[PDB]
């Protein structure tokens, strides 16, 4: 058995649309290998 | 040439060797 943890409330954080761009084809790409961990959630053209 | 202009957009286009040859140095 556990005993788990519970939601708390509706609390409402949005995020932002930041500015870059990028080109470069290799798999890192970035810091390291994967990507979704590691790019900007929605970016600004 | 303002097809090949069209056909670029949002293109934007050794030191790494450099401090590794002095490790295999070491």
């Amino acid at each position: 058995t556990l005993i788990n943890q519970h939601i708390l409330k509706p609390a409402p954080p949005p995020t932002e649309i930041p500015a870059r761009l990028q080109v470069k084809p290799p798999q890192p790409a970035a810091m390291k290998i994967p990507n979704r961990p590691t790019l900007l959630g929605g970016s600004a053209i | 040439s303002d097809y090949e202009r069209l056909m670029l957009l949002l293109s934007d286009r050794f030191m790494r060797l450099r401090f590794v040859e002095a490790w295999r140095k070491k």
